[PDB]
RNA sequence: AUGCCUGGGCAGGGCGAAGCCAGAGGAAACUCUGGUGGAGGUCCGUAGCGGUCCUGACGUGCAAAUCGGUCGUCCGACCUG
RNA sequence: GGAGAAGGGUUCCAUGUGAACAGCAGUUGAACAUGGGUCAGUCGGUCCUGAGAGAUGGGCGAGCGCCGUUCCGAAGGGACGGGCGAUGGCCUCCGUUGCCCUCGGCCGAUCGAAAGGGAGUCGGGUUCAGAUCCCCGAAUCCGGAGUGGCGGAGAUGGGCGCCGCGAGGCGUCCAGUGCGGUAACGCGACCGAUCCCGGAGAAGCCGGCGGGAGCCCCGGGGAGAGUUCUCUUUUCUUUGUGAAGGGCAGGGCGCCCUGGAAUGGGUUCGCCCCGAGAGAGGGGCCCGUGCCUUGGAAAGCGUCGCGGUUCCGGCGGCGUCCGGUGAGCUCUCGCUGGCCCUUGAAAAUCCGGGGGAGAGGGUGUAAAUCUCGCGCCGGGCCGUACCCAUAUCCGCAGCAGGUCUCCAAGGUGAACAGCCUCUGGCAUGUUGGAACAAUGUAGGUAAGGGAAGUCGGCAAGCCGGAUCCGUAACUUCGGGAUAAGGAUUGGCUCUAAGGGCUGGGUCGGUCGCGGCCGGCGCCUAGCAGCCGACUUAGAACUGGUGCGGACCAGGGGAAUCCGACUGU
């Protein structure tokens, strides 16, 4: 769990194929992602929650998080909480490929950025009212002076 | 109805916040409060433990679920879409 | 400090090179054989008086047997 | 001074209505002769169920009608036990003489079996 | 009764300034600093919640 | 005055939310009774924090803003180095 | 009352004066004048990093400089293994330095906490003033240890060919970087690099329960003692052992082995657990601050009697004992839960594991010991007095103001409330004497009326605790609510109810009152003995109706307006 967000993470341990050791990154965990599990990344990898893969290898209608606005920027688009991009088309000339972002916009995006399959988990937490200016002084007081 | 009539869980409340508010947050407690029976091993233990995270006593396993819910429903059909494209691509 | 079961073990700390000033206590058949060394104070109790009385002349070379009183 | 007092309120004295400031359950909470009665019930039914005066399941019945707290102390307990004891020996009896009386018309029936393919 | 001090300069009763009673052979009652708890270790598999 | 880091602290009682047990009624849905439980930006109230009234004392004062009674809050948007 | 932090800086101690100050006085002082006093490997700074600050590279800027802390950097000067060259020391053997090859991530120099992290010391005695610092006595941590100071582990196995009655001796082939248990794991050790993995350090708030200790309480034994005009086997004080080791209680385990359970069972105050292995047996591990023992009775304390004109840290007899209890207070340890749209520190430092790059002597020896037991040497620098607050600090001052913490007895009582008392402390707060005029300031009481006073019930008064009854409109169904309104409360003498531990395996035989063997009674409707904490209810009697007798201690109801409320 993260202070200041309300989507959690997930720690996830590789091998680097250089140098004998565990490299470890800390992705934002989907939904139905669980401990112990195997997450796969690349071109050839399959279509399956919680596995990053570029935009153009999946098909057309494929919801993802943690888009990358840019190819190599290591994710951007639709990562707070329950959010998710839908892909709408691929275009094989010029290489792009349209994404639908959750705040209803039409983006055409590069098909070498990749994208981690599925929805942020810890979705539905504005559906809860606060009730209390206590609770808002606690979720504020994580992330800034500003409540 | 044994010991209150129609609060339950919000009875913590008291008169505060409102009736209607107290009534939409009743459902969210309930299922927040609620332990699921984890379908790892079997166990009634699914216990959240903070937002969108859920861990068994028995499986010592972390699942990332919804925040007030173990499942939320846009995740189950995104996760049934993804299994249909999947099999309409790889084949 | 550190207690000895054994009389050997006991003649055997009051003959080290760093052994010092051995006292006798007379506690009333509590007798106490006490050797001061670098590190520790072994402590001998003989419950018998004859057997300190008989230990008391064993020391070789004639340190502090000074006793207490 | 206070020895005396302490002897006269071992007694009883000084303690009636006119001499309580605190409530009934400040001075003696509830929780505490709760957690004391049912203390004093387990240990007593753990004692019958490991001295085979009752068996598994009566334990059981019982460990569960104390925890919904029916008996108030130990002799009524222990006078329900008896109870349930008389009544279980009863039951008892009469089903072993029924057993005893099927078996033997049983054996009767069988040995007339026997005796008809004997015949033949 | 004898009520005690403490032995050092340390005022604030903070995590480092944990002390416990004893009796001394002078028939006084004194603070004795105590060390830390220590933990077992953990397993190196992480799942398992008990230490080793 | 506000944000952050690292420490310390907050008697005794009342009301009695989930969850749980036993008994009774019902064909079911389930419903009543007696217990257990200790939740609450809950209540009385001390320490602490603050300062409503007497427009009291004092008003060349103890004091260039203090004092007495009476007061609000006192597990949290709490007080403090 | 006893001790600290910040601050003060000699205010601390001894002696002397009474010029000035301490709003009277003073033979007194925190005044004045002389001297004296602060002793550390273990107590802290010193080490680490946090929020943050701030160089180099880079950029800007007329310029002093500024921006920024990884960003527009050839950013590590370190290390192992091998080779060469040189000196030094019994150039045997080793160290050092230089060169060559080789290996190598870190992440930004540095600063940043006397309450965060951080190995390791306690007991007694001792000064006019300092003592976990001095003395005495017991320990412990880190670093060094070359020539290894010693012992012990790698260790002294088998086969073969001979000799000898045998023990045993000789020659040769080898093995030998340990051992035990099914297991958890254990045994004083028990090779090992670059490299990689993990742990500790390293975690919020609150509730409940259990263990241990300190204190308090009760029944006694001693020792010293107040009362004794009457009683009281009297009431008051004391009645113990350090750290570090060994052993054993006592707690915890989400550790293991046999086995497979519905007639579901085990179990807590609550929970909770079980074919992913529950109950029943047998083990293992962790904490053991508790008990016994070395330390350690030599010392300390309470008594009784002396040595010595004096100095004199003395000499001696005794005792320092046996038990029980408690939702009792405090500290600590351990389980179990509840809350978060709050998830509750980093680094220094230490350790374990995966691998086998390499070393060893060859059959009695060696390389190694994250060193098994001892033995030797060292631990530098700074602070250490006192006050820590109605008089040593800040407010112009000995100012009713402000200023961060620890220790926390008896009675009453729900209580750390108020009142009285013990240990400890003090003289009533910059002066005393004589009367009790008016006005005052602070407390009260008042016949009859009861707000007629006043802008206004301002002020005061009324109610107040606990037990037993009862409790409306309205409502967001949670509340209102202690709604409102009633009765009781003392003292004494009884009655009833609310619990633990042990006990029968008795007969016969056998062995030394106890143990073993066999069938008996199996208390399975339980009784006998011994202990102990407080409660609840009921009854009688009794006092000049007094009884929450002091203290503690809600005045209510019917409505209008505003703000939801808690908070500022
Ligand atoms: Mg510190
Ligand atoms: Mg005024
Ligand atoms: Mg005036
Ligand atoms: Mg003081
Ligand atoms: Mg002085
Ligand atoms: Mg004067
Ligand atoms: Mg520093
Ligand atoms: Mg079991
Ligand atoms: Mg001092
Ligand atoms: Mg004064
Ligand atoms: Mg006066
Ligand atoms: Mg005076
Ligand atoms: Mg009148
Ligand atoms: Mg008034
Ligand atoms: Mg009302
Ligand atoms: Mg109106
Ligand atoms: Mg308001
Ligand atoms: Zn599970």
């Amino acid at each position: 769990h993260d202070p200041g967000r309300g989507a959690p993470l997930a720690k996830v341990v590789f091998r680097d194929p250089y140098r004998f050791k565990k490299r470890t990154e800390l992705f934002i965990a989907a939904e139905g992602i669980h401990t112990g599990q195997f997450v796969y990344c690349g071109k050839k990898a399959q279509l399956n929650i919680g596995n990053v893969l570029p935009v153009g290898t999946m098909p057309e209608g494929t919801i993802v998080c943690c888009l990358e606005e840019k190819p190599g920027d290591r994710g951007k688009l639709a990562r707070a909480s329950g959010n998710y991009a839908t892909v709408i088309s691929h275009n094989p000339e010029t290489k792009k490929t349209r994404v639908k972002l959750p705040s209803g916009s039409k983006k055409v995006i590069s098909s070498a950025n990749r994208a981690v399959v599925g929805v942020v988990a810890g979705g539905g937490r504005i559906d809860k009212p606060i009730l209390k200016a206590g609770r808002a002084y606690h979720k504020y007081k994580a992330k800034r002076n500003c409540w | 109805a044994k010991r209150t009539k129609k609060v339950g869980i919000v009875g913590k409340y008291g008169t505060r916040y409102g009736a209607s508010l107290r009534k939409m947050v009743k459902k969210i407690e309930i299922s927040q409060h609620a332990k699921y029976t984890c379908s790892f091993c079997g166990k009634t233990k699914m216990k959240r433990r903070a937002v969108g995270i859920w861990h068994c006593g028995s499986c010592m396993k972390t699942v990332a679920g919804g925040a007030w819910t173990y499942n939320t429903t846009s995740a189950v059909t995104v996760k049934s879409a993804i299994r249909r494209l999947k099999e309409l691509k790889d084949q | 400090p550190r207690k000895i079961e054994e009389i050997k073990d006991f003649l055997l700390t009051a003959r080290r090179k760093d052994a010092k000033s051995v006292k006798i206590k007379k506690n009333k058949d509590n007798v106490k054989f006490k050797v001061r060394c670098s590190r520790y104070l072994y402590t001998l109790v003989i419950t018998d008086k004859e057997k300190a009385e008989k230990l008391k002349q064993s020391l070789p070379p004639g340190l502090a047997v000074k006793e207490l009183k | 001074r206070c020895r005396k007092n302490t002897l006269a309120r071992r007694k009883g004295r000084h303690m009636g209505i006119g001499k309580r400031k605190g409530t009934a359950n400040a001075r003696m909470p509830e929780k505490v002769t709760w957690m004391r009665r049912m203390r004093i019930l387990r240990r007593l039914l753990r004692r019958y169920r490991e001295s085979k005066k009752i068996d598994r399941h009566m334990y059981h019945s019982l460990y569960l009608k104390v925890k919904g707290n029916v008996f108030k102390n130990k002799r009524i307990l222990m006078e329900h036990i008896h109870k349930l004891k008389a009544d279980k020996a009863r039951k008892k009896l009469l089903a072993d003489q029924a057993e005893a009386r099927r078996s033997k018309t049983k054996e009767a029936r069988k040995r007339r079996e026997e005796r008809l393919q004997a015949k033949k | 009764v004898q009520r005690l001090t403490y032995r050092r300069r340390l005022s604030y009763n903070t995590a480092s300034n944990k002390t416990r009673l004893s009796r001394t052979p002078g028939n006084r009652i004194v603070y004795l600093y105590t060390k830390k708890v220590g933990k077992a270790p953990k397993s190196a598999c992480g799942v398992c919640p008990g230490r080793l």
